[PDB]
């Protein structure tokens, strides 16, 4: 009878309650850095290049992301209490934010690879674009986060806590596994590549050259790819190990749900933190913005 | 009273033939944004928890039973 | 017993589970209480033909 009984879900509170903490800590960082960059492009119109409106789009994804986390954070303290409409807002917002993020930093790499790389070639002309570029970027967000709007609700289980879910039929498993390779795909997969290629050759570039400040500007590239793999690589890894395991790919039983539930858990933390992270190594690793904070604060 | 942000169906794999005597109540699930497939969990006098087979015509004569009281 | 007077109008559209439970010191009258998708409970007569039907469509 051992051999055949229900798998029970297993909690702690103990991380609960430390989740909340976590979550509002990031929410203040997240703010501030956003709101201070934000402030420091926005205050002078002075020497606005492509990078200020890369940054600055970035900011606004950043807080609006930061924004909403302070209701993930009360749902992961007692379940989805809040309704169907609110989470269909919220997760279009966060999932909206999320892939205009991951894009803009793919774009970035980009602007800095055309702009080192082709320095003496034509091709530098055409990272003049930014704006269109930018709205495209946003454009194609809103059309990747269609899924979590159409397709979510509030589930009530009967060992578990409302959550919000998505619904889309009687085979809502598979549906979701699907749905599933546009975030790995467009989220990770796509931009880790453009990245990888764009500071590759930049580093390429650079080590060659003969400036004074190369180095610093290799530290600044190497530091960027490896917080982007430290902040996205282990959730996606987690998300392949669980799709996987539903497929019967890999063996399933109770232990390894509870394993991929806590690692899941766990990466969602780690990931959240690309928002307090992106103005230090994108915004204020740069003297430019940091003459400019020290200005504003007069 | 538990969290999840992946809802997984409640049986890994399912018997047939829990005798009626022991049994205390029956869950029947339809398939839903949690499972692909339905799923019976039959709750035993002492507590313990035994999943079902949903094509078995056991399951079925079982259900039956217990609805005529 | 979780039941004193059974409800009806409970479309099979509209529910997300059936649980039976048998006469026993808890109660001496066998109860049927189905789970709503809006998490609302609702007692159904077991003799009802109405919970069989829903059952038995389940089971399939």
């Amino acid at each position: 009878l051992l051999d055949a009984a229900p798998c029970e879900p297993e909690s702690l509170e103990i991380n609960k309650y430390f989740v909340v903490i976590i979550y509002a800590l990031v929410f203040l960082l997240s703010l501030l850095g956003n709101s201070l960059v934000m402030l420091v492009i926005l205050y002078s119109r002075v020497g606005r290049s492509v990078t200020d409106v890369y940054l600055l789009n970035l900011a606004l994804a950043d807080l609006l992301f930061a924004l909403t986390l302070p209701i993930w954070a009360a749902s992961k303290v007692n379940g989805w209490i809040f309704g169907t409409f609110l989470c269909k807002v919220v997760s279009l917002l966060k999932e909206v934010n999320f892939y205009s993020g991951i894009l803009l930093l793919a774009c970035i790499s980009v602007d800095r690879y055309l702009a080192i790389v082709h320095a003496t070639r034509t091709l530098t002309q055409k990272r003049y674009l930014v704006k269109f570029i930018c709205l495209s970027i946003w454009g194609l967000s809103l059309l990747l986060a269609l899924p979590v709007l159409l397709f979510r609700r509030t589930v009530y289980s009967s060992n578990v806590s409302p959550a919000c879910y998505e619904d889309m039929g009687n085979n809502t498993a598979n549906w979701r596994m699907l749905l599933r390779i546009l975030p790995q795909s467009f989220g990770f997969i796509v931009p880790l590549l453009i990245m990888l290629f764009c500071y590759g050759f930049t580093l390429r570039t650079l080590f060659k050259a003969h400036m004074g400040q190369k180095h610093r500007a290799m530290r600044v590239i190497f530091a960027v790819v490896l917080i982007f793999l430290l902040c996205w690589l282990p959730y996606n890894l987690v998300l392949l190990a669980d799709t996987l395991m539903r497929t019967q790919v890999i063996q399933e039983t109770c232990e390894r749900r509870n394993h991929i539930d806590r690692a899941l858990d766990a990466t969602e933390i780690l990931g959240i933190l690309h928002s307090c992270l992106n103005p230090l190594i994108y915004a204020f690793i740069g003297q430019k913005f940091r003459h400019g904070l020290l200005k504003i604060l007069a | 009273a538990p969290l999840a942000t992946e809802l997984r169906c409640q049986c890994l794999q399912t018997l047939q033939g829990i005798h009626l005597k022991n049994i205390q109540s029956v869950k029947v699930k339809s398939p839903g944004p949690h499972c692909a497939q339905t799923e019976v969990i039959a709750t035993l006098k002492n507590g313990q928890k035994a999943c079902l087979n949903p094509a078995s015509p056991m399951v079925k004569k079982i259900i039956e039973k217990m609805l005529k009281n």
